[PDB]
């Protein structure tokens, strides 16, 4: 014999399509700034993030249903902004027809700017309010909220560009670790600095040099070999390595600073096997470059005249390990766009509040 | 288990396939646990084995769901059997010089 | 609108769930108000068509308006028949709604028939 | 509640009965006014749809049968208002020519059925 | 708050009749009360918010009302009769005192001191049964 109720603060785990909420300006036109102000409202001008007393609820950050519907965005943001003027997209029906395309391309502006993810009605974004939470498992003192923090979007390989760091110590969490196949998001509790400059002697023009601290990167690093052995032995001997190969952007460390894609060289950032001045990156700039948003090539223009520069902040490390014992090899990884924001959205939840219940009590 | 028979440095296609078709991610291993080829989203990625640079993969088929494997310089000492991990599916398939 | 009060105990929550209704210049950004101003009363017109949509689920159960409503549907032993006592002292309304998973689907279609078969016998006499 | 809720005017009433229970640059930087405007008609629609279920549910009140779907009262039917055969107006017959043929007697069938209610508020 | 805020000052019509004449006239009233340039377009909308803000809070203050009628038993009845029998300490007044020289508002100076009371006897008389 069963009760109906209707007051039960049950709420089940469901998806449904967030709108996104970005401090736009409507007046500049750098070609981020351009769609926030398109398919963005502002920001929520009263926002209130209330503390739920003494729930316990078992997240999971590797099956979340926004880092799916970021990616459908920043998809849809670098198709109005970036337009090449070459494109060829394998359309097959062996007999797979490589269908150029054309059209205009002139050279824009290029910055991340912070971007919420908020939720619509009748839903809510359950905040991981914590400091050691390893992505998976029951968070302990869940809030709520309706808006995400200032995300940017920030596509690069190898190193997560411009993220928000961890105020407690170094995070290391991947979906199973030990599988040797799911890369390891390492988070970094201070922003490393970089210097990331295309000089101004005009003779190479796509050549550039990106200088890294050599007292902060020793020391950062320094953190994680620690913290690596945590979720590892106490007395592993850890080989830090060059990328493997592949294509141009996972062996390098690529970006986009300013509208043009930067291809940088680690291999002197691993360089060490850990136990018990400045370095400089010799990058490039490419112009026949693969695309993350799909299969398929695509060609730019070449670089502008001026000096190009951008200083950034390093809080990401997607490495990636190879399964020979007593050791481990780490060369870094990255590519696969999910992850460069699920770096990101790992606190985060979206649900919605079922309060129809059906207990026993065994009435008549 | 499959078997495939290749005879000295041609190319043989280790299939592998999917049933959604989007590209999802895959892998390729070894006996010992050792990455061959690696799906990254829309890039490759290869790993510190013997066929580091003899491993290669169609691209365009990624998007209809096949996802082969494509050894050149076939030397002696790579006969094996590889583990494709698309969803949960490890297909194993073996390998004879 | 009818929100819950942070769950975290079973039988706690049942003394509580009647109190929750048993009782009780800027100018210059004319579009952040404005934008979020429909959005905070979009989400106070559907925490109203959600009840009335819901008191319409119980008007067809015969449960409209109590709070707590009993009826005559009989517990089958396949929908994770678990102890009776330790069901209201330690456990959360969260933990209990995951001890059934697709028996709520067939739970409610029950109740729309013994209504109907109510429905059949009130008529009948 | 809502008011684009039955658009599904079929053909029997036997089976409408039956689903009466179940139920890119475009802006000029004014994309932002026309999504704001025309969210307000998409809420003085919805409020007003919630005001006229709430100014039914009382009418239903007086009739006693308050938040139900079929309400099932206690007066019987005559013949000056459509005496048909309960086959031609109950299995093919659309509830729209069930509509226009009754609408000269559904505001003389409101005064009785208000009465019926009272005669079953007299044994109380 | 033109829907249902116009109904809130319809229950003040008959104050200061008598008590039965005012009782008697519930069932009455309620089917019968229940019845752009430039500089504009961003005033005009909080314009056209402001008076939404104001008639959705005339929707749940007004089933603040059913939510706590349909706790005592009967929701959607006006007049309506519950099984509680009628303490002698509230009022020691026959009925002949009551229905025919009283107004409504007399009550409000005279049952206020134990009206509390008389909200929680209504819970559980229609919780148990
Ligand atoms: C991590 O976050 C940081 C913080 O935002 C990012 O660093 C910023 O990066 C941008 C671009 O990389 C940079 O913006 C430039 O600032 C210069 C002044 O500081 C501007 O002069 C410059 O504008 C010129 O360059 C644009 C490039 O497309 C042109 O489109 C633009 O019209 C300007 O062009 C003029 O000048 C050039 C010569 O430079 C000439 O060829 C043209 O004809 C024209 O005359 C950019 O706006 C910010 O200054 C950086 N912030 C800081 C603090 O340094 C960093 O990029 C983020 N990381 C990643 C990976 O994105
Ligand atoms: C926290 O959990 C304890 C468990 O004993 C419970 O008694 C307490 O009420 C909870 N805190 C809050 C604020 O509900
Ligand atoms: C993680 O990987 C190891 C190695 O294959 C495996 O034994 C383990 O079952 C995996 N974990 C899960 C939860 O599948
Ligand atoms: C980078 O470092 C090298 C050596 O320390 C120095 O010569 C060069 O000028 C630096 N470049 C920038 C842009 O700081
Ligand atoms: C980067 O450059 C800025 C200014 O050019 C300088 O203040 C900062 O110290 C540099 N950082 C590194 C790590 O070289
Ligand atoms: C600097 O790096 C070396 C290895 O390259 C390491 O052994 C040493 O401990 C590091 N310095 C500090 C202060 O940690
Ligand atoms: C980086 O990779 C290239 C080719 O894969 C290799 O030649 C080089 O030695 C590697 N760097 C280091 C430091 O191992
Ligand atoms: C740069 O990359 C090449 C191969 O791409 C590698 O051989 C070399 O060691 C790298 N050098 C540095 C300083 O990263
Ligand atoms: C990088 O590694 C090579 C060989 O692995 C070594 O010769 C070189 O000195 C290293 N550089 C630094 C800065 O440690
Ligand atoms: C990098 O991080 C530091 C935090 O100490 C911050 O002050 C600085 O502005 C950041 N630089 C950016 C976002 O370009
Ligand atoms: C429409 O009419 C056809 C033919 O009479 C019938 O088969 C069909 O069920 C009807 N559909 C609806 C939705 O009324």
């Amino acid at each position: 014999w069963v009760t109906v109720y209707y007051g039960v603060p049950v709420w089940k785990d469901a998806e449904t399509t967030l709108f996104c909420a970005s401090d736009a300006k409507a007046y500049e036109t750098e070609k981020h700034n351009v769609w926030a102000t398109h398919a963005c409202v502002p920001t929520d001008p009263n926002p209130q993030e209330i503390h739920l007393e003494n729930v316990t609820e078992e997240f999971n950050m590797w099956k979340n249903n926004m880092v799916e519907q970021m990616h459908t965005d920043i998809i849809s943001l670098w198709d109005q902004s970036l337009k090449p003027c070459v494109k060829l997209t394998p359309l097959c029906v062996i007999n797979c027809n490589t269908s150029a395309i054309t059209q205009a391309c002139p050279k824009v502006s290029f910055e991340p700017i912070p971007i919420h993810y908020c939720a619509p009605a009748g839903f809510a974004i359950l905040k991981c309010k914590d400091k050691k939470f390893n992505g998976t498992g029951p968070c302990p003192s869940v809030s709520t909220v309706q808006c995400t923090h200032g995300i940017k979007p920030v596509v690069s390989t190898q190193l997560l560009l411009n993220g928000s760091l961890a105020e407690e110590e170094v995070m290391i969490r991947s979906e199973n670790i030990t599988n040797n196949a799911k890369n390891i998001l390492v988070q970094f509790n201070t922003p490393v600095q970089i210097n990331c400059t295309r000089p101004n002697n005009n003779t190479d023009i796509r050549q550039a040099h990106c200088n890294v601290s050599k007292a902060t990167w020793n020391e950062t690093l320094g953190k994680v070999v620690k913290q690596l052995r945590k979720h590892f032995g106490n007395n592993t001997i850890i080989r830090f390595a060059n990328s493997s190969g592949g294509d141009l952007e996972v062996t390098t460390h690529s970006f986009n600073c300013g509208g043009e894609f930067f291809y940088c060289n680690t291999s002197g950032l691993f360089n060490s096997t850990w136990i018990s001045d400045s370095i400089t990156l010799p990058c490039r700039i490419k112009q026949i470059i693969n695309m993350w948003q799909r299969i398929g090539q695509a060609m730019y223009a070449p670089p502008i005249q001026g000096v190009i520069r951008c200083v950034s902040n390093i809080t990401g490390l997607i490495l990636t390990r190879d399964g020979n014992s007593t050791t481990e090899t780490f060369r870094p990884g990255g590519g696969d766009m999910r992850d460069n924001w699920r770096s990101e959205l790992y606190k985060y939840k979206v649900v919605k509040i079922e309060p129809l219940g059906v207990a026993p009590t065994r009435c008549k | 288990k499959k078997v495939v028979l290749g005879k000295k440095g041609d190319t043989v296609e280790l299939t592998c396939t999917a049933s959604q078709k989007k590209s999802i991610q895959f892998h390729w291993k070894n006996s010992n646990q050792i990455k061959i080829l690696g799906n990254q989203g829309s890039f490759l990625t290869k790993g510190p084995s013997k066929l580091n640079d003899r491993a290669d993969s169609r691209r365009s088929l990624w998007d209809q769901g096949n996802f082969p494997l494509i050894i050149k310089n076939l030397k002696i000492e790579d006969s094996d059997t590889y583990i494709c991990e698309v969803e949960d599916q490890k297909e194993e398939v073996q390998l004879l010089v | 609108g009818f929100l819950g009060a942070a769950g975290s105990t079973m039988g706690a929550a049942s003394m509580t769930l009647t109190v929750q209704a048993r009782n009780l210049e800027a100018q210059q950004h004319l579009l952040k108000l404005t934008v979020w101003g429909i959005k905070q009363l979009q989400a106070r017109v559907l925490a109203v068509e959600r009840y009335l949509r819901d008191q319409q689920l119980l008007g067809i159960w015969g449960c409209s308006g109590k709070l707590i409503c009993c009826t005559n549907v009989p517990w089958n032993s396949s929908w994770s028949n678990r102890n009776l006592s330790e069901i209201w002292d330690n456990m959360t309304w969260l933990q209990w709604d995951k001890e059934i998973s697709n028996y709520t689907q067939i739970i409610y279609g029950l109740l729309e028939e013994s209504q109907n078969q109510q429905e059949k016998n009130e008529q009948d006499l």
